[PDB]
């Protein structure tokens, strides 16, 4: 019952700042590493960020810095990726994975994916 | 940065056939390699980690294989349910690098 | 002489740089193609090494004190070691492995491990009584501060060694990582037949066994008296047993736990095209090592004996033996620590190509837990070559240190049946370890606790018995 509800269609205007959502629930939102990831609608998927939900480290993919940044709203149990000035090519889908992996548990796979936000810009 | 090539970009195949996806990774990635299904229009799902393993609910013909810089997902009894894009993905390094994305094209 | 005892200190760095190039990177290098060995194949060819290195040590020690002599024992177990390390290149370079070749390539490697094995054997045996012979007439202050240095050149042959060979092994090259440890068993050969000619040489006693092996009378006085400290010497190493087994079990469950806290991973060298060894975790205690032992001898050892405190071997391994306890404790501590942090916060280091799965606790937070075990190898490991050379027979000081490394050997499979003990289902504590490979699920906390209790016990009956020694 992992379910990472995603929003959907996020049309926006290139220059502005961008929030995808991810709301995770059905599961301990603290203790796994919710990564993000990229998939153009022509190329393959590109992994963009991890951040764990209980210190906030964020992890973030070197091609993706100062173009993503990953948030946690531990209160409604959300996490929070934001484009800044996001170009022409940032328009793409964006999933929210989980990684399943934890305490004694050392499965190491993305385990549950969201349904994916397509930017567009 | 592991550039994880799928050089296969479109594998076609007939239904009860057996298609074998490859996935070269750049460096010595080990038993670190996860492959994922993304059926058309929806999220892809975890087949096997591990390069070797098998996920809860998978019909156990896909098959994997390989370590270190090859890694294989051999579909021995293809269906018509496994018509979607495969990604392998390596963990061994940061940042997590996917494939190129090898889709079956069911004939 | 000064020669003498560099010669001796040089070869043996260069010989213990060979050993840990070669155990470091050993499981790994049959596992990997395109030797393709099982799981669980390397780990028992590495075993079956490290066991011959532990047995054939009193025989290696016997046969330099009745048939050839400490000088040319040495030598004879390098030319030994020399032609069983050559395999190992042989063997990783695709050109040579053709004329070489439980797997294909198993009669080379397992030849080339026996060979090793026995020339470690005998050259521990054999080396570390001939090194003390140099500075043996100057005293036995003199013995213990070559002693301290003996240990110092061990540890500093470990750290090139886990430092240079590992990464070259695992990040550069497995011919050029295997074909240094080559060079250097070769360059100690050569240092030991260079220093020859200022080495001190005690000619072999053939028939000093054979009165041993026997028992006014028939027997002259010195040859019972050697019986009478061997059997006096025999309980004090059967005492250091259980501090062999902890010892060797910390040397394990330490990088254990280490691949399990956040290991602060290097952007320039241990980068993505490279890796990072995990002999580097098994570096740590020999890093400290150096630095204390500098130390110890500069300025704990004269404070000591100014005071007087602390004069004989015995007293000296029992702290360090309370020191490894309070080590134990400490790793136990930290464990617990640990094993509370991993429950909400996991992270995925990589250790050569194996993603181990850490807690977000600094890996320097097991300084305290390895400093006090670096002490403890300050007393218990480097007094403890002191007592297996001033209290041994004048006759054969070879034998009994191999003996001494053979109870050593001795503890480390004891230590390693023990970890399998606490692996069954029933107790469970270090169980979770083969369905997954990571210790987050295992209770090293107790496994620590309980090594820190069996090394308490030692400690006590170890007092008990050097107090009996000494009368």
């Amino acid at each position: 019952q992992v379910q990472l509800q995603q929003p959907g269609t996020e049309l926006v205007r290139p220059g502005a700042s961008v929030k995808l959502s991810c709301k995770a629930s059905g599961y301990s939102f603290t203790r796994y590493w919710m990564n993000w990831v990229k998939q153009r609608p022509g190329q393959g998927l590109e992994w963009i960020g991890m951040v764990h939900p209980s210190d906030s480290e964020t992890r973030l993919n070197q091609n993706f810095k100062d173009k993503a940044t990953l948030t946690v709203d531990k209160s409604s149990s959300i996490a929070y990726m934001q484009l800044s000035s996001p170009t022409s090519e940032d328009s793409a889908v964006y999933y929210c994975a989980r990684w399943g992996a934890y305490y004694k548990y050392d499965w190491d796979y993305f385990d549950s994916w969201g349904q994916g936000t397509t930017l567009t810009v | 940065d592991i550039v994880m090539t799928q050089s296969q970009k479109f594998m076609s195949t007939s239904v009860g056939d057996r298609v074998s996806v490859t996935c070269k990774a750049s460096q010595n990635v080990g038993t670190n390699v996860v492959w994922y299904q993304q059926k058309p229009g929806q999220s892809p799902k975890v087949l096997i980690y591990s390069a070797s393993y098998r996920y809860s609910g998978v019909p156990d013909r896909i098959t994997g294989s390989g370590s270190g810089t090859d890694f294989t997902l051999t579909i021995s009894n293809v269906q018509s349910e496994d018509l979607a894009e495969y990604f392998c993905q390596q963990y061994n390094n940061f940042p997590y690098t996917f494939g190129g994305g090898t889709n079956l094209e069911i004939k | 002489r000064r020669a003498a005892c560099g010669a001796v200190l040089l070869t043996e760095l260069l010989e213990r740089a060979a050993f840990y190039g070669i155990t470091s990177n050993l499981v790994l290098f049959l596992n990997g193609a395109p030797f393709c060995w099982e799981g669980a194949q390397a780990s028992e060819a590495l075993l079956l090494f490290m066991g011959l290195t532990y047995l054939g040590s009193p025989f290696g020690g016997w046969l330099a004190d009745a048939r050839l002599g400490r000088a040319r024992a040495i030598l004879l177990s390098l030319a030994l070691y020399l032609l069983g390390m050559l395999a190992f290149p042989l063997l990783a370079a695709p050109a040579t492995r053709a004329a070489l070749c439980a797997r294909c390539c198993s009669p080379a490697t397992f030849a080339g491990l026996v060979l090793v094995g026995l020339g470690v054997a005998t050259v521990k045996a054999n080396i570390t009584p001939f090194g003390a012979d140099q500075v043996k007439d100057r005293g036995p202050e003199a013995t213990r501060r070559f002693f301290n240095w003996f240990y110092w050149s061990i540890n500093l042959g470990a750290i090139l060694s886990l430092g240079g060979i590992a990464y070259i092994q695992q990040n550069v090259s497995f011919v050029t990582g295997y074909a240094i440890p080559t060079v250097c068993v070769g360059l100690a050969f050569v240092v030991f037949l260079c220093g020859q000619s200022v080495f001190i040489t005690k000619p072999p006693d053939g028939s000093a066994f054979t009165d041993m092996f026997k028992i006014g009378g028939p027997f002259t006085e010195e040859k019972v008296e050697d019986v009478k400290a061997l059997v006096k010497i025999v309980p004090v190493f059967l005492a250091l047993i259980p501090y062999w087994t902890v010892y060797f079990q910390m040397q394990t469950t330490y990088v254990l736990q280490s691949l399990h806290l956040r290991i602060p991973e290097i952007s320039n060298i241990t980068t993505t095209p490279h890796t990072l060894p995990a002999a580097w975790l098994t570096m740590f205690d020999a890093v400290l090592i150096l630095l204390l032992i500098p130390l110890k001898d500069k300025l704990v050892d004269p404070i000591l004996r100014r005071h007087g405190l602390l004069p004989s071997s015995l007293k000296r391994i029992a702290v360090g033996m309370f020191f490894v306890m309070c080590s134990a404790f400490a790793a136990g501590i930290l464990e617990s620590k640990r094993l509370n942090l991993v429950k909400e916060k996991t992270i995925n280091q990589t250790i050569g190509n194996v993603v181990y799965h850490a807690a977000d606790l600094s890996l320097w937070w097991q300084v305290p837990q390895y400093l006090l075990i670096g002490i403890s190898e300050i007393f218990a490991s480097i007094a403890g070559l002191e007592f297996a050379y001033s209290a041994a027979p004048k006759s054969m000081q070879s034998a009994i240190m191999g003996l001494f490394f053979f109870f050593s050997g001795v503890g480390s499979f004891v230590g390693s049946g023990l970890l399998a003990l606490v692996s069954i289902k029933a107790i469970g504590w270090m169980s979770s370890h083969t369905d997954f490979g990571n210790i987050n699920g295992c209770y090293l906390n107790y496994y620590f606790f309980l090594l820190a209790a069996i090394q308490g016990a030692t400690l006590l009956l170890f007092l008990i018995i050097s107090v009996k020694y000494d009368h």
